[PDB]
């Protein structure tokens, strides 16, 4: 029914500028207001502003005037937002949602939202990750199980697909969120199996970084 | 501009519980306040509108109330899918979203299972030395990790990452990495990561020597 499809992940260097879209369908594009909301990693929702495709009226959250510019194309039923003078504080997820035009009643809200367009502001260039096996040492055993690990370091941009033994070993796995380390992402993952299964039965780490078409397999050795 | 504030930063409850989330405006917003739900996947959903009106298709488990500057969201009985982050929104004067409040399920207390890992030979040849320490499956979420090299605490060069509550066992897990230069790592013998958690007064110690 009512559908709001947004552009894909965008990568930009500081100072630069970008323009993302939101394609609406299933309703009269010119009967609603198109709003834009921002959300940084682990942060809350912050209203940016809105525009009325019908006549082109726009309302902005003072904070964003000079950073965000809203636009629309009735002929294509698509909303556009342009962010300028990009900085690190601009890296976040941006959602588009709709709000009804006044016509009496109380049904005014953000009933439909877009899936969100991720924007990452960085100067780093495409970088394939280094994969390091984490073999256990005395003390890395608990109960009748042992813990193994894999370290993915220095890659850009996100994401990376990490599996164990081609995907067959999925339980007892802990893949942690990537974090920054010199403008490059670093990620970790642990796997816990029955102490008897290792190392009689090999355990391998599988890393894939689409951006660089890289594929690395690291077998954990004692 | 009107500021919204949800004192409730993180809420812990049990399945079947009756949970209530607060929201406060800087001024009377005349009941112009909506409630939204954001699932861990990032999906956002409209729950209640105009303070107390339940949106179509939303489980009757949800309801809103309040007036003036104080408003709140209540869930009759909590179910697995309700575990998410909730935001309130005022629309009396432009638009403003609350700070947000996340829900988490209660479970039995669990001490972290700690394991430490020395730098791989591959990374060492690259001139780098990373020491990793896993603190898996613990509860509550509050946990403190400390690194020591040859018995001396070290803060610099430590990066941490936290997973969200597990959807199966409701536990939490942490990963701490101590990155040093190959030379530094080769100057010292013992590396230790200690975990401090509600489940005990004495820290969980994991260490190794070269």
């Amino acid at each position: 029914a009512v559908q709001l499809s947004q552009s894909g992940t965008v990568l930009a260097r500081p100072g630069a500028s970008v323009k993302m879209s939101c394609k609406a369908s299933g309703y009269t594009f010119t009967s609603y207001w198109m709003h834009w909301v921002k959300q940084r990693p682990g942060q809350g929702l912050e209203w940016i502003g809105a525009i009325y495709p019908g006549n082109s009226d726009t309302s902005y959250n003072q904070k964003f005037k000079g950073k965000a510019k809203l636009t629309a194309v009735t002929s294509a039923s698509t909303a556009y937002m342009e962010l300028s003078s990009l900085t690190n504080e601009d890296s976040a997820v941006y959602y588009c949602t709709r709000w009804p035009h006044y016509y009496g009643g109380s049904r005014y809200y953000f009933d439909y939202w877009g899936q969100g367009t991720t924007l990452t502001v960085s100067s780093a260039k495409t970088t394939a990750p280094s994969v390091y096996p984490l073999a256990p040492v005395c003390g890395d055993t608990t109960g009748s199980s042992v813990t193994l690990g894999c370290l993915v370091k220095g890659y850009f941009p996100e994401p990376v697909t990490l599996t164990w033994n081609s995907g067959s070993l999925s339980s007892g796995v802990h893949t942690f969120p990537a974090v920054l380390q010199s403008d490059l992402y670093t990620l970790s993952s642990s796997v816990t199996v029955t102490s008897s299964t290792w190392p009689s039965q090999s355990i391998t780490c599988n890393v894939a970084h689409p951006a660089s078409s890289t594929k690395v397999d690291k077998k954990i050795e004692p | 501009d009107i500021v919204m504030t949800q004192s409730s930063s993180s809420l812990s409850a049990s399945l079947g519980d009756r949970v209530t989330i607060s929201c406060r405006a800087s001024q009377d917003i005349s009941n112009y306040l909506n409630w939204y739900q954001q699932k861990p996947d990032g999906t956002v959903e409209l729950l209640i509108y105009y303070t107390s009106r339940l949106q179509s298709g939303v489980p009757s488990r949800f309801s809103g109330s309040g007036s003036g500057s104080d408003y709140s969201l209540t869930i009759s009985n909590l179910v697995p899918e309700d575990i998410a982050t909730y935001y309130c929104q005022q629309y009396s004067k432009l638009f403003t979203f609350g700070s947000g409040t996340k829900l988490e399920i209660k479970r039995a207390d669990a001490a972290p299972t700690v394991s430490i890992f020395p730098p791989s030979s591959e990374q060492l040849t690259s001139g780098g030395a990373s020491v990793v320490c896993f603190l898996n499956n613990f509860y509550p979420k509050d946990i403190n990790v400390k690194w020591k090299i040859d018995g001396s605490e070290r803060q610099n060069g430590v990066l941490n990452s936290w997973t969200d509550q597990d959807s199966k066992d409701s536990t939490y897990s942490m990963s701490s990495t101590l990155t040093l230069t190959k030379d530094e790592y080769e100057r010292h013998n013992s590396y230790t990561c200690e975990a401090t958690h509600k489940t005990s007064t004495s820290p969980i110690v994991k260490s190794f020597n070269r």
